[PDB]
This record gives C-alpha cells, structure tokens and sequence, in this order.
C-alpha cells in the first residue's frame, strides 16, 4: 500500500501570508493526489483534485503543485476561514490511502 | 452495400463496445488487488485502446485473473476487427483488379 | 439538496452490531462507487471500503481489522455498512463518500457518530443563560444555553433556527458520570435584545429530540 | 467445411497449445537466472498471451536464451495464427463478392 | 537477489492483543510474499499466501496486508498457540529468499 506522510502536523502562519502544506508519497503516483479540508466538527471538503486542478466553489487562494512523490497545497494570503485540518489522498494504486493530516493555525 | 464494408463497419462498432465494456469490467476486476493501477475508468479506457491496438506501452496493465481475461478479449477483438478491415481492403483491391482486367 | 444523507448517531452495546445508511441523491451513474471513511476523535481519516452499487462488488481495507460489510440497494439509492462485534476502539465518526470512478471523493456525507458504550440514552436538558440583575453591558451582550446530562454524543445547537451564526461559540462536551455537558455562546448587540427574540435549538439525534429555548432577561 | 475455416480453427487450437507449452517451457528456462520474474506458471501463461498477441506490456519478459527462444516461437505462432484468420476473412469476402457479381 | 528484513526479531505482546509482524523487501515484489509459522521442533506451516490470501485450516485471526516493499502479518487477539517463529518468503524473482524471522513471545 501507498504511504502518505504530511509533515509537519501543525503550521503556524500570521494572517495574510502564504502557507504550503506538504504531502510525500512512499512511491511515485504521478499526479493522482487529492486534497481535502475538514473544519472542526465538519465533513471533509474537496479542495484540489489531481494535484493541481481547481474545484468549483473553492476560493481562488487554494492551489496545488507537484508530481511524482512530492505534492504541495498552497494557500495565498491565509484567512481565518482557512483554519482546519488538511488531508491528502492518493488514487494511483489500490487501496486509496489518506495522509495523517496537517493542522493550520494563525 | 457489399458485405465486406458492412462487416467492417459492424466490426468497428463492436470494437467500441468491447473497449467500453472492457474499461468498465477491468476497474471492476482490478479494485481489491493491492498495487493495481487499472482502477479508474478514464485511464482504463485508454488502457483498453492501447490493448486492442496491441501497442501496450506498459503504463497500465492488469494484475488480477479477470482483469487479464478482460485484456485477452480486448486483444482478440482488436486484432480481429483491424484484420477484418485489412481483409475488406483486399477484397476491394481484388474486385477492382478483376474489372481492370475486363473479367 | 444534500447528496449523501446519514443518521446523526447510533448507540451500540459492546459486542452488538449496527447497520449504517447513506441515502444517495442527485446524479447517479453506473460508474459510481460509495466509500466509507472512519475517523476516531483525535485521529485522521481511515479508509474502510468501497462498493459499486451497479454491480454489488465490495472491497475492504486489508490493513485493518475487517468489521464491516457493504451492501447497496438500487431501488432506494442507499448504501449500507454493517458493523459487527464493536468495542470502544470502533467508536468513531463514519462518513460515506461518492466517487465517480475517477479517484477522488467529490461529495461527503455528514457522518454518523457511532458510540460503543454500556450506558443508556439520555436526552439533554437545556437551560437559559441570561446576565444577572447587576451586570454592566457594553455595545454587545452575550447569551447562552446550557446542554447538560445527555448521552451519547453529539448535540447540534443552533441559534434562531440557524439564522444566527456570527458570534456563536459552542464549547466541546465534558464527560461526567456517563453524561455529557456543554454550553453555547451567542453575542448579539445590546440594543437588539430582548426586543428581538434569541433562542437556541438543541438537537440530540441519538434520542430523536430537538428542543428550543428562548433567552429572556431575569426579572 | 471450406479449407480457410478449417485452417482457422486448426490455427486457434495450435495457438492454445503453443501458449500452454510456452508457459511451461518459459518457467523451466527462466528459473536459475537471478532476477528473472517469469518463474511461475499462472503469470507465465499471461505473459505468453500478451506475447502471442504482440501486446508486450513489459510486466513480464524473459532473460535467458531459451526463455527468449520460447518467446520467439510464441510471437511467430501468434502473428501467424491471427494472420491466417485475417486471410480466411479475405477469402470469405472475395467469395461472397464473386456471387454478388454473378460470377 | 531479494533481501527480506524482519524487524524486530522479537515481539512481546500480552494475551488477547493484536500483533503485527513486519517484512520489508529490498525491491518491489508486488504481492509475491508468503508467510510461514514454525513452532519449537516443528516444520514450517503456510499461514498466508500472496500477502493477503487465506489458507484453509489457518485460524481466522491470521491476516496479511501490504504491497510493494512493506508487508504485514497480523494476529488478532494473540493466543498461546501463536508462540512461534514467523518467516516471510518472496516468489517474485529467482531465487526464492526467506526472511531472518521474528519470534513472538507472550
Ligand atoms: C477511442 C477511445 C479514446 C481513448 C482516449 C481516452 C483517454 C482517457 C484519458 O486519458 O482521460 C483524460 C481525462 C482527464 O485527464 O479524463 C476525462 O475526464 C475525459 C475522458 C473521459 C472518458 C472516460 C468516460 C467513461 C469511460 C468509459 C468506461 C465505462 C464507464 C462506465
Ligand atoms: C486464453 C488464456 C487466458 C490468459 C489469462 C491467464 C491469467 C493468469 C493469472 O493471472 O493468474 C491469476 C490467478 C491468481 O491471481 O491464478 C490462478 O490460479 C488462476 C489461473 C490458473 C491458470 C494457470 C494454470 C496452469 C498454467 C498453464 C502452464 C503449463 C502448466 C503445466
Ligand atoms: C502495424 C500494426 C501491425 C500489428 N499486427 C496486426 C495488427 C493487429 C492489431 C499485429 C498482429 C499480432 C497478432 C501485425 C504485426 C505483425 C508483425
Ligand atoms: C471476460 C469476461 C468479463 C469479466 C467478468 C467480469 C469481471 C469479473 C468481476 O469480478
Ligand atoms: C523453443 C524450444 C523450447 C525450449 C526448450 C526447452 C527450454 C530449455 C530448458 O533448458
């Protein structure tokens, strides 16, 4: 199975600053990584599909990059609504696996 | 319409059905097998095409028994359909050569 | 409309079994896969299994203990996950997600908080929280609702049927003798209260009881 | 039964024998070579099919001399058998086109 | 040749608890790993074939997982009969190789 490590678990950023989340895969998965957002007592919400493709309804400040084993979720000018946990998930090999998660605090 | 052209068109339609059914059945067969990459329909359709044409890049390949049995059907359907097209072209050329010879 | 509809909570005795649901709406194709994800309090997302309703084949995560069985019902567009022999380690929030066969989970359900305990279901008690007779108020004013003595989790508290969300805090519950207790804060301008009514809507799905409570001043 | 259809059926049966014999002889040839992956019969049969059809995904490939010589026979047998099928289809179409022309 | 490292060599588990054995391969072998059990003065006994497939006669508490280079043998609720050595063996590349072995003690 494919392991998805997200380090560090917590990222401290002052308001209005760019923040990058890291997701490393144990083996190459091309661009089959997907990002999700989960606020407190909320269900996960798809932010980015296939590493860098946008989703309708997601704010423009959310973006993604990377291919192979290293993938990045970037938030340009962080805001209070962006305080949540951020997971990555791979769809290259069965079964689908999740990352441990990275919390964003302001 | 002559037979060999009707049979070619029928083979082309049948090949498209095999590609679509092969892509659906491959994902259904490959999910559940750890390490399998033939588990989403868009790339499964791409894998089926490069299988029926016998190109076989190697980016996608089935690992399960039924995923490989689906592959075998896709291979035969692709080789046969394109072969029937070649056979129809031969009949066209031979029939035209008979008229060119008066016979 | 919501695409995946799950119950609020399910109280299961240790060793007993439960069957969760996930009513699907919206566009449904033959290439749809319904997934189930487990999330324990204080943990990440954990993939459980998948099922294709247009064929009935179900796959399961082989890394974890297999305690689930995935079924589907095309006539009612509802997938089911049957959990058997539950312990405290199985107490978590179980989401269902719909994948269009292309890898990602485009839509998630609200999740069913499954609590495995030996206790008994207790509906909550809601109490108003108004400032005392001697209390200097600024431009704003804070009101509250006390939700105590309920089991199991969760409770969804809204203010004025959801129309009031800005300035709303809901503190996590504390466990005290097989009973939970929390409070919810709301900050309206001082001029708006008590002319404009302020009520809290405490819903406890485990007991199928949703209760309102108006916040009127003391004397 | 006409020749070209009997020959096609004979070629199909012969191809199955080549696939089965090729899978047995590949494992017999590849075991003993460090790094060889064509060393179990189920996947060896899958390798033989994707060889006779000339798909060649790359998941399995022989490394020894006799394992590759077995591969060559499988390739020729597969190309020839499917080619004879195409040839039989051409005869069917040409024979039908003669009757369509009265001749 | 393919190297199969099993670490640690000894696992201490109290009765009735799940225990996981680790088998790491020097290179990717898909799912061509097989698990065996050897009690004291006994012959090896096949427990799991192809990483995660069950064997007739093996108790239900034995399971397997993993694909690629990392493979796990799990025993749900360990019992006294489970005290033995546990080996993994790969069949992806010739020659077949064994793991060093992991002992289970209660
Ligand atoms: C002649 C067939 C054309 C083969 C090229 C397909 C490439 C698919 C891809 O690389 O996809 C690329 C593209 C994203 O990059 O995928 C997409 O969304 C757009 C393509 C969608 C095609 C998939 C639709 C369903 C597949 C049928 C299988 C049975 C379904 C039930
Ligand atoms: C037309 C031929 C079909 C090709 C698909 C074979 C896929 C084998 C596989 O991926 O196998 C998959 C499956 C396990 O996944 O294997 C199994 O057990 C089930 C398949 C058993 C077939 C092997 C039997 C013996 C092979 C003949 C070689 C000479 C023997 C002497
Ligand atoms: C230029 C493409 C030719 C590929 N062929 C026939 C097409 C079948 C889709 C493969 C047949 C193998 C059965 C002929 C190769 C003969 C060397
Ligand atoms: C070649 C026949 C199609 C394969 C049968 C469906 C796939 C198996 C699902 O378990
Ligand atoms: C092409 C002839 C078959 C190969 C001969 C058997 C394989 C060699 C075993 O040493």
């Amino acid at each position: 199975d494919i392991l998805l490590t997200q380090s560090p678990a917590i990222l401290s950023v002052s308001p209005g600053e760019r923040v990058s989340f890291s997701c490393r895969a144990s083996q190459s998965i091309g661009t089959d990584i997907h990002w999700y957002q989960q606020r407190t007592n909320g269900s996960p919400r798809l932010l980015i599909k296939y590493a860098s493709e946008s989703i309708s309804g997601i704010p423009s400040r959310f973006s993604g990059s990377g291919s192979g084993t290293d993938f990045t979720l970037s938030i340009n000018s962080v805001e209070s609504e962006d305080i949540a946990n951020y997971y990555c998930q791979q769809s290259n090999r069965w079964p689908f696996t999740f990352g441990s998660g990275t919390k964003l605090e302001i | 319409s002559a037979l060999h052209w009707r049979a070619a068109g029928a083979a082309t339609v049948l090949l498209v059905i095999v590609l679509l059914a092969g892509s659906y059945l491959a994902v259904l067969a490959e999910r559940g097998a750890p390490g399998a990459q033939l588990i989403t329909y868009p790339r499964a359709l791409w894998w089926s095409v490069e299988t029926a044409t016998t190109v076989g890049y190697g980016d996608l390949a089935p690992v399960t028994l039924w995923g490989r049995l689906v592959a075998v059907v896709v291979m035969v359907a692709g080789i046969t359909s394109f072969g029937l097209v070649t056979a129809a072209l031969a009949t066209w050329f031979v029939g035209r050569e008979q008229e060119r010879r008066g016979h | 409309q919501v695409q995946l509809q799950q119950p609020g909570a399910e109280l299961v005795k240790p060793g007993a079994s439960v069957k969760l649901s996930c009513k699907a709406s919206g566009y449904t194709f033959t290439s749809d896969w319904i997934h189930w994800v487990k999330q324990r309090p204080g943990h990440g997302l954990e993939w459980i299994g998948e099922i294709i309703p247009s064929y009935g084949r179900a796959n399961y995560n082989e890394k974890i203990q297999k305690k689930a069985t995935l079924t589907a019902d095309k006539s009612s567009s509802t997938a089911f996950m049957q959990l058997s022999s539950l312990t405290s380690e199985d107490s978590a929030v179980y989401y269902c997600a719909r994948e269009r066969g292309d890898g990602y989970f485009a839509v998630w359900g609200a999740g069913t908080t499954v609590t495995v305990s030996s206790a008994k279901t207790t509906p909550p008690s809601v109490y108003p929280l108004a400032p005392g007779s001697a209390a200097q108020t600024n431009s704003m004013v804070t009101l509250g609702c006390l939700v105590k003595g309920y089991f199991p989790e969760p409770v969804t508290v809204t203010w004025n049927s959801g129309s009031l969300s800005s300035g709303v805090h809901t503190f996590p519950a504390v466990l005290q003798s097989d009973l939970y207790t929390l409070s919810s804060s709301v900050t309206v301008p001082s001029s708006s209260w008590p002319s404009e009514t302020v009520t809290c809507n405490v819903a406890h799905p485990a007991s199928s009881t949703k209760v309102d409570k108006k916040i009127v001043p003391r004397d």
